[PDB]
């Protein structure tokens, strides 16, 4: 919900996260504009953003959402937000604050 | 990995 | 106790892992076939009853506390979730520690 | 690893 910010660009993400902090964990979502059917996870970490593409997927007929080509799927992005919150998966820390 | 993104 | 895993269908209570095990055969031993049951024992602990090649296996859910949230982990923290609804979701679509994803809701 | 459990 609250971390979901819509057809944002990259550097306007990045100014987003840098007026609340630069704090590590801060984190957005929001729409790829060079892939329009993915999202982009914008992250800060060690006071640097980065930026991790989100692409969908089908296999047998069931759809979802992958930040490393298929290894780890998911339905929905709130479900790839709420694991992350935990697991650090392919990130490079845990999502801990949302970028209102 | 994606181009132009960090995903590794 | 009114956690949100009780209104799931996969969640039974307090069977056995005897009963568990009828409970799947009865119904096709079907691959991915599934359910959580609380612990006889364990304080807050759940264990995962799942088929596979006609056999049903059992995984322990543990809780645990990482600072003063908690979350429940079936690989001693390595992989964890912060109810049982998330952890069940998560391996409908990967197969983590498990040997097949979970399937169908054993009810 | 966890005795009488499947868990690896
Ligand atoms: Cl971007
Ligand atoms: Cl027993
Ligand atoms: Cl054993």
């Amino acid at each position: 919900q609250l971390w979901f910010h819509g057809r944002i660009s990259r550097e306007e993400s990045q100014r987003l996260i840098g007026q609340q902090g630069l704090v590590d964990g801060l984190f957005l979502v929001r729409e790829s504009q060079r892939n329009p059917q993915g999202f982009v996870l914008s992250l800060c970490h060690l006071q640097k953003v980065k930026h991790y593409l989100i692409l969908p997927s089908e296999e047998e007929g069931r759809l979802y959402f992958s930040m490393d080509d298929g290894q780890t799927r998911f339905t929905d992005l709130l479900q790839l937000v709420e694991f992350h919150q935990l697991n650090r998966g392919i990130l490079p820390c845990l999502l801990r604050h949302c970028c209102t | 990995k994606f181009e132009g993104y960090d995903n590794e």
